[PDB]
């Protein structure tokens, strides 16, 4: 539902 | 080898921001198999998109979209806590299979690319000019994309940190802090760079206490 | 013009890992401004240290080193926190200045790096091709010390929350949990990727209780 | 008194 | 150094057919002087036209003219016999320096171009990206320049072999011979590249006797 | 595609001087075809000889020699007058022949190279960085084979027209010719580029006169 | 009163 | 017998 998170 | 097959455009996702982040680099060897590691954005957050891309524009929006999946099932966590693992894999068909598993919850789902998929060679041309070109610009925005998500890391942290303060907290700082917690909110849905920095600022500038008190705390 | 002055190498910091973090690209011309945001990596850090560096290698110890200065006074926070501004700026003489501001504090430290530093014509030319021939061995350190940091990260907020949950989490849970981090933190003082990733799963795979109980606090 | 964190 | 002045395209002149001969590549270092022979295309010359062009591509027209002169008082020679020698330096204050001199009579002429010539930073990278979008179509038009002048040199060498024959060569074959010259002569006015490797190919089919009497000779 | 095989090192064919003249440059798509037209260097040269590499440098013997074919029966002729058209031509497997066709004689000779053929990927790599490590050693020799040829054809051409000439020629110009042509000859034997272009500078001098009368010839 | 030969 | 001649 959002685009994945650089961590 | 009189000839290598190698990838004429980098392949990756659309991250936090609309950025393309890669996992294949432009000219790698197949068959070949990258992975990374990315979290989600929301606390209570319950799924992430894949949206696969191919291209050398550090805008995801002026890549080649190759397909898009989305992976559910994410448990209840703060952000940034849940382990995605996205691998791209490219068989020695040029098949591309890109996955993402829940490492908590086990759950994988997969798009599957064929090796005919994408842009095409007038296109891939295009491209690599198009990339050249553009540094400038793609590096102003991923500067952009950079300060932004900066500046809502920090928003959601300070929020948190409000919270866990509670009466630590004097009444005169939790009123300058969330008075800047509101207009650094506003800067984050405009494109203006400094002001974004500059509620980031005044943000780091009134919350000296509770950095202290959060500082104290663990 | 029939000459332009770029960069023949690319200007930037150590960042956690040990890892060369870019501000100015190879080739860029000159004159040229660039900033990026940096912070702590551990709760009360009071000091940062700015180790530059020229070359186009993953590895800070493997490319050039320009200098280094501390920028100290930080105020206590939780890591992360602190917004540390770096500003690379060469001006037309092709003198590099870097400076370190503390947003919050408000502190400055800078070096000047005279035109003639760095690497001489062999040794530029000695660094493209050992950056060229050393790609994999690059990414895979690449990829090593953002999975360290990765697991750095989770290592420190399971911590926190663990704190913030005290009672709220059953005791097997905490028991699970804790263990998980003994490992995660062993494996996180050696060199094996899928060591720290396979130590990183475990936790995400017993904290599914805390992660809840963190997502409800906030 | 460590390299700064990317952030 | 943390800087480099090279030469943002490469700088050369244009020679018979209308194409660029590089004497400096792009990215050479400041200061250099590079230095290649050339010479005429007709006998009888009496001058040499040096026309001075900046950039990547194949065709002298699509590039940046920076200038052009002559060098005449050639003294009458058979063509390819005289010996120009054209110098390219550029000095530590990126003046380029270009001049040629006859080894024979002595006679130099020289243009200088200031560093502020040439293309703009916004035309060096349009015609970096210009140079890569079109290296099919300049290498087509390189070939055929190729072809072209190999086909003139052909028609001219077998001009002047019939003369030192004479009546060495037979009714037949002269007959031959001098209808595939006007066939080749008239192929050169054209763009065909098959039409005029034709033309030489009929004349290389007809000239065998020719060929053995100018072996013969010397 | 997200595949694309082209070419990982240029190849081609060892001309006089020992130099590689390239016919499919690096990174060509395949399938390809390209051809180009080829002499003799010898009066009355019955054969040439078709050494096939593969690489980047501009010395033959630095590249990776695939094999070596003849292609004889040319028949009497000066030389230079020869049309010999090699054509490189990779087919969709990667499988790359090389023809050279005699179009006076109608007669071929073809070696056909399978795609396993070569440098493989390490070598490949190697291969780039050493191209790119020696480009000024490189465009020396280059300059030198250059010069050398210039000087065996002016060599051979003033010997020519010493020839055709016979009385027409001075007895002091002959003796002066006659000189520069065996020191122009020695210096030929050496690596001396200098040296090589002081004998042919000689020569110039000393041949206007006959360059007089071979230009009145014709 | 012609480009040069690339000889 | 020896190598071509780039014409």
């Amino acid at each position: 539902e959002l685009p994945l998170v650089k961590i | 080898v009189l000839l290598l097959d190698v990838t004429p455009l980098s392949l990756g996702i659309e991250t936090m921001g609309g950025v393309m982040t890669t996992l294949i680099a432009k000219n790698t060897t197949i068959p070949t198999k990258h992975s990374q590691v990315f979290s989600t954005a929301e606390d209570n957050q319950s799924a992430v998109t894949i949206h696969v891309l191919q291209g050398e524009r550090k805008r995801a929006a002026d890549n080649k979209s190759l397909g898009q999946f989305n992976l559910d099932g994410i448990n209840p966590a703060p952000r940034g806590m849940p382990q995605i693992e996205v691998t791209f894999d490219i068989d020695a068909d040029g098949i591309l299979h890109v996955s993402a598993k829940d490492k908590n919850s086990g759950k994988e789902q997969k798009i599957t690319i064929k090796a005919s998929s994408g842009l095409n060679e007038d296109e891939i041309q295009k491209m690599v000019r198009d990339a050249e070109a553009n540094a400038e610009a793609d590096r102003k925005f991923e500067e952009l994309v950079q300060t932004r998500n900066q500046g809502d890391h920090l928003l959601h942290s300070t929020r948190k940190q409000v919270e866990e303060a509670g009466d630590k907290l004097p009444a005169d700082d939790k009123t300058a802090i969330e008075s800047a917690l509101t207009a650094l909110e506003t800067a984050l849905k405009g494109e203006d760079k400094a002001a974004i920095e500059a509620k980031m600022q005044e943000l780091a500038q009134v919350s000296q206490k509770l950095m202290e008190i959060a500082q104290q705390q663990h």
